[PDB]
């Protein structure tokens, strides 16, 4: 195990052995085996999403602070990259649709049956990318084009992008809810808590905490 | 054993295997063999290049050498900046795959490939090679190196940060530590903001 | 010889023609999938080199070195063929990033080395 | 102690308590945020 | 359904001004700064903001001046009135899902003791907090029960009367 979430806590049992474990199931959601392996399946396809979007908006947004590039605030690029777009709103979202009905059945076939999108006569001829490694949530074939899945340092890979997607899981969410509480972008906000962390942060941002709930904050005031 | 804190406990898989060991892993960052050996492998790399980012600063009549080093890419040449950076990029990636096939499998990348008399000897270690690497047969230099490596890092990060906070070149920043030393140092420099 | 120095290859690809040993992805690891991969390999490469009823007849046949080849000059071949299909994507795709033909981009490169090319163009690096 | 604590887990206590909470529970959030009718 | 929006309606407006000027009328029989005055006008506050709140939703209103909820799913999220009931409904099965999987796990745990009837009326009030607590993450763990056959009790093993 990696560690204790609640030090002194006892830990269960089923999630001894899994990469990333800090014994969190305090609402027992993993305790029913196929359960567990449909969420670990799930925990690592959200941990992907959300890390390459938090770098598609982090980066950019970095880039921006240092006067590299100018390009949209997230928030606002699908409005920019649509009107440029060569294809239009509805035929992106039936191409998305069928796109993914089919890369996630293929995700879904290799999740119910390990290898199956590997064996002979599966795919056209191409199967032979798609061989998996018998171990949920890790394709490989293709999707390892590097090969370093197997050498030494993979089982610490596996720790490393579960911690780091669980942190981008967390950016993501604190990136939605920091523009719905403050109409800005996550930059302009790390900036604003830098210059007065005790002044700006979500207890003055009129949204957190609201007030009617909370009637001490318009007493409790110079 | 010379370590870096005479008088306390050393780590166990720190027992001067390695050149430059002195027991310094207060973070424990490498423990497991395979972090340790690409470690070594990182600190060799980065601190051959921070010897040579340190001598080509230092080393720098022309216009080109009074230019500051941190301003360096603005001078003009025979080709854009798009170009050079594709360029090196590209030789970088033929010695570099070269370099990294050496460190996955040693001794796999020793053979010249369109000559197959002109090899290097056998016995090569990942990060110290041997044969047209070692024209000469100079092979303790390994303390000497890595003391000189990690010096050199700790230079260039000196360079890097002086070059942020003051904004001046390294000599610039040694001639003004060298007016009044006990003004003109990290106190009192970034106290003035 | 090998594509990559010190990889070991597969044990499938040693004694075919033009093997250096190129499959990382393992996709002629079945001899179906192998055999029929070999002729669209030639295929392509014969058609790249020059560049119903004649491919209908290409597999009427059921033998299977008649299909690919109906062995110095078979690797001399592959070797050859490989580099056409590399030729001639590189068409395509130059014809796509600059507008020109092929030829004139080739005195175009002579007549400027490192001042015109790929990473200058803004197509092939946005 | 034992035998009182026993008491108060008897079923109406345990159901009285309970009740307080949600009843109170609804009253003071119809205090804070009076006439809810939408979300 | 040929309904206005409250914020235009004009019965609305009625209705609002109408029961403002009863409060202002009981208002003129009680000196400033007494508790019946300063009740009443508390009263005033909450009724101007009730209606402000109600135009300001998007709620419908009838030929009678009054809020007209919608609640085909369709209707509400096109036009924005997924806040009457679609939203309320999605709260409410959702927490009545939490009591039921509470009940029945804590009912289950009981079937277990040496005494099962013993827990049904007097309760073990710590294991009834913990799995009230638990019953959060109810919708995975039914779900699950469904897929693996486990809710449900087999018909061989239910008591039916002779037919
Ligand atoms: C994660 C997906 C996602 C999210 C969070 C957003 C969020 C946003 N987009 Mg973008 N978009 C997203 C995906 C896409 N958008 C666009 C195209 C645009 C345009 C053209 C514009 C936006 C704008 C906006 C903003 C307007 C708010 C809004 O309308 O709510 C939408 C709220 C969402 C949560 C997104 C849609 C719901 C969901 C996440 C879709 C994906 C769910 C899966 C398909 C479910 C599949 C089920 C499986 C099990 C079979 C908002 C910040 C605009 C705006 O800023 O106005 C100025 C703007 O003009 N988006 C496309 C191309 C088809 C997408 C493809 O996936
Ligand atoms: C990825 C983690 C992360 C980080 C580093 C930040 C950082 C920041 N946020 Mg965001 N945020 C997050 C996730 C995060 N947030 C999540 C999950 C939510 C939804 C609840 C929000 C919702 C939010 C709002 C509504 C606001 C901020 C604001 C801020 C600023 C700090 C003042 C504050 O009010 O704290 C936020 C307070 C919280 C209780 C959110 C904490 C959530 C994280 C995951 C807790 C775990 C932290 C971890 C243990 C240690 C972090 C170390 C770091 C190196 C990762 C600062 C720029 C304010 C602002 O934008 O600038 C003035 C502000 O108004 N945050
Ligand atoms: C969709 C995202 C997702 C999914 C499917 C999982 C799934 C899993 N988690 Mg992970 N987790 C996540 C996000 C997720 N997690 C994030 C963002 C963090 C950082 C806070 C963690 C931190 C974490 C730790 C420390 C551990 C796990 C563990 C586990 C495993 C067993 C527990 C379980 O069965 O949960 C099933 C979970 C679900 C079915 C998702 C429930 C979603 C509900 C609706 C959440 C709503 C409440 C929440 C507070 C709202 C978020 C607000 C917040 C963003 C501010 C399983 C693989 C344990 C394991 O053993 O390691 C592998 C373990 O020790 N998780
Ligand atoms: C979850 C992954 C994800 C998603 C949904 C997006 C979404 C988007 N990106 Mg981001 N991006 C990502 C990951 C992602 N990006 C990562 C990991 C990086 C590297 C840091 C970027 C770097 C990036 C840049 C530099 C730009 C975008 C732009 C865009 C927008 C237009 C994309 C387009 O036109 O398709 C084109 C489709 C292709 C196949 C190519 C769109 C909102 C553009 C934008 O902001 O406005 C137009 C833009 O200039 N993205
Ligand atoms: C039409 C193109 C094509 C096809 C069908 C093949 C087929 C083959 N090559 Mg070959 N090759 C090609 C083009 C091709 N090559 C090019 C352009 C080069 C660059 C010089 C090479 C260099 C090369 C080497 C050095 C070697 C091979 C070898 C092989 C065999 C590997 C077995 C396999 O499963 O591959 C099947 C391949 C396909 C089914 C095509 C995959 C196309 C993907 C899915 C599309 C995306 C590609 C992307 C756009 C680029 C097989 C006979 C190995 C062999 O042992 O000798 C015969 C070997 O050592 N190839
Ligand atoms: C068990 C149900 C319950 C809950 C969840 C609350 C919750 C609350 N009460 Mg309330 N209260 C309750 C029952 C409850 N009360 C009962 C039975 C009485 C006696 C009739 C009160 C009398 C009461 C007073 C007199 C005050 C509160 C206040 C408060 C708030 C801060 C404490 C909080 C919203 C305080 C307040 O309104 O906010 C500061 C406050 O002054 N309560
Ligand atoms: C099935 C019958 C039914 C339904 C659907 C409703 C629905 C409602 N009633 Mg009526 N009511 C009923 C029967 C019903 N009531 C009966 C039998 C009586 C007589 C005892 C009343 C007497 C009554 C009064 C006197 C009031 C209501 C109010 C309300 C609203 C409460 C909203 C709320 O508290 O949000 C809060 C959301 C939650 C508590 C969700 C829990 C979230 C947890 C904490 C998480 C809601 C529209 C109030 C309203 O203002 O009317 C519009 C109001 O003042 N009800
Ligand atoms: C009791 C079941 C019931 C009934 C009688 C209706 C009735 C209606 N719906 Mg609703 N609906 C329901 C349940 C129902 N709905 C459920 C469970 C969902 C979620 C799956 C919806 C989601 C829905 C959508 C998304 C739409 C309707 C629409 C409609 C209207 C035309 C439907 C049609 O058949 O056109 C032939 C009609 C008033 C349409 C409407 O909004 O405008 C006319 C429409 O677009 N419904
Ligand atoms: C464990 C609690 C529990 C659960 C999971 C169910 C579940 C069910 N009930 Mg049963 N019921 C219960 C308690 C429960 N009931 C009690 C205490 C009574 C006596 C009042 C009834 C009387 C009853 C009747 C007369 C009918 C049902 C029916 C049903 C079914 C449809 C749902 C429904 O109609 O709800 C309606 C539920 C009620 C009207 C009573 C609910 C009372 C509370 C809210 C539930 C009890 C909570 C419990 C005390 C929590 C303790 C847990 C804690 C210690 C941890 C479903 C099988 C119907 C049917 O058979 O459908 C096919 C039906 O006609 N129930
Ligand atoms: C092997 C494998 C292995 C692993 O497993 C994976 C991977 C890696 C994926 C793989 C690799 C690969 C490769 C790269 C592929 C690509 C290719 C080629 C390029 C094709 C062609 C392509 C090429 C070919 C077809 C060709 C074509 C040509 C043609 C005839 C042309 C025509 C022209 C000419 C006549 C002239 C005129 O006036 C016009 C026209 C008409 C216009």
């Amino acid at each position: 195990k990696a560690g204790n979430w609640l030090p002194g806590s006892k830990t269960p049992a089923y999630l001894e052995d899994l990469p990333g474990s800090y014994g969190f199931d305090p609402l027992k959601l993993g305790e029913d085996p196929a359960s567990l392996k449909w969420y670990v399946q799930s925990e690592l396809v959200h941990s992907r999403f959300a890390m390459a979007a938090v770098a598609g908006i982090l980066i950019p947004e970095v880039l921006k602070a240092f006067g590299a590039v100018n390009l949209p605030v997230w928030y606002e690029a699908g409005k920019y990259a649509q009107e440029s777009s060569p294809i239009p709103f509805n035929t992106l979202i039936a191409l998305e649709i069928f796109a993914f009905n089919f890369v996630e059945i293929k995700r879904w076939q290799d999740f119910k049956k390990p290898g199956s999108q590997g064996e002979e006569g599966s795919f056209v001829g191409l199967e032979g990318f798609f061989k998996g490694t018998g171990e949920n949530g890790y394709p490989g074939g293709v999707f390892d084009p590097l090969g370093l899945s197997k050498g030494p340092g993979y089982e610490a890979m596996k720790l490393r992008e579960i911690k780091n997607g669980r942190l981008a899981m967390l950016a993501f969410i604190g990136f939605a809810s920091q523009y719905l509480a403050t109409g800005k972008g996550p930059i302009e906000n790390l900036l604003d808590h830098l210059s007065n962390p005790l002044a700006n942060n979500f207890t003055t941002n009129g949204t957190s905490l609201p007030a009617q709930a909370h009637p001490l904050l318009s007493v409790l005031k110079p | 054993r010379a370590s870096w804190l005479p008088g306390s406990e050393i780590p166990s898989y720190l027992k001067g295997e390695l050149p430059g060991d002195f027991g310094f892993d207060p973070l424990r960052l490498g423990e497991d063999p395979a972090a340790l050996k690409w470690y070594q492998q990182a600190e060799l790399q980065n601190g051959r290049w921070a010897m040579l980012a340190a001598a080509g600063i230092l080393f720098v009549g022309g216009p080109a050498a009074a230019t500051p080093w941190f301003k360096a890419s603005d001078f003009t040449y025979f080709a854009p900046t798009s170009t050079l950076f594709i360029v090196e990029l590209l030789l970088f990636a033929w010695v570099e795959v070269r370099r990294y096939q050496d460190m996955v499998k040693p001794g796999s990348t020793n053979q010249d490939p369109i000559f197959s008399q002109y090899s290097l000897p056998s016995g090569n270690e990942p990060g110290y090679p041997g044969g047209i690497f070692d024209p000469l047969g100079y092979s303790e230099l390994k303390l000497k190196e890595i003391k000189n490596a990690r010096l050199a890092m700790l230079a260039v990060l000196g360079f890097f940060v002086q070059a942020k906070t003051t904004g001046k070149t390294p000599l610039d920043s040694l001639s003004s530590h060298l007016a009044d030393p006990w003004s003109n140092n990290v106190f009192g420099i970034e106290h003035a903001r | 010889g090998n594509w990559l120095p010190g990889s070991d290859t597969p044990a499938y690809l040693d004694g075919l023609p033009g093997s250096f040993g190129f499959d990382p992805f393992g996709l002629g690891s079945t001899p179906a999938n192998l055999q029929r991969f070999q002729e669209a390999e030639l295929v392509h490469s014969r058609w790249a080199m020059a560049g119903a009823g004649a491919e209908a007849q290409r597999n009427a046949e059921p033998d299977a070195e008649k299909r690919k080849y109906p062995e110095e000059n078979k690797l001399k071949e592959l070797k050859n063929g490989r580099l056409a299909m590399l030729a001639f994507v590189g068409f395509i795709a130059q014809h796509a990033a600059t507008g020109k033909g092929p030829l004139e981009a080739l005195k175009l490169h002579l007549a400027d080395p490192w001042g015109a090319n790929f990473a200058t163009n803004g197509v092939s690096i946005p | 102690m034992k035998n009182f604590t026993t008491y108060l887990s008897t079923a109406p206590v345990v159901a009285l308590i309970w009740f307080t909470f949600t009843a109170g529970l609804l009253i003071e959030i119809n205090r804070f945020f009076p006439d809810p009718l939408v979300f | 359904s040929g309904l206005t929006p409250c914020s235009e309606s004009k019965g609305f407006a009625k209705r609002q001004k109408n029961e403002i000027k009863a409060l202002t009328k009981r208002l003129k029989q009680y000196e400033e700064g007494s508790a019946p005055s300063l009740a009443l006008k508390a009263t005033i506050e909450r009724t101007e903001k009730r209606f402000a709140n109600y135009g300001n939703a998007g709620l419908l209103c009838g030929t009678d001046g009054l809020p007209h909820l919608i609640s085909d799913p369709g209707l509400a999220l096109r036009f924005g009135h997924a806040g009457e009931t679609l939203i309320p409904t999605v709260g409410f099965l959702y927490i009545a899902g939490w009591i039921g999987t509470a009940g029945r796990d804590y009912l289950i745990a009981s079937k277990g003791e040496a005494k099962p009837r013993e827990k049904e009326y007097i309760i073990d009030v710590p294991l009834a907090l913990k799995i009230s607590a638990q019953g959060a993450g109810w919708p995975f763990r039914v779900i699950r029960e469904l897929q693996k056959g486990t809710l449900l009790e087999k018909d061989s093993n239910i008591t039916v009367s002779p037919r």
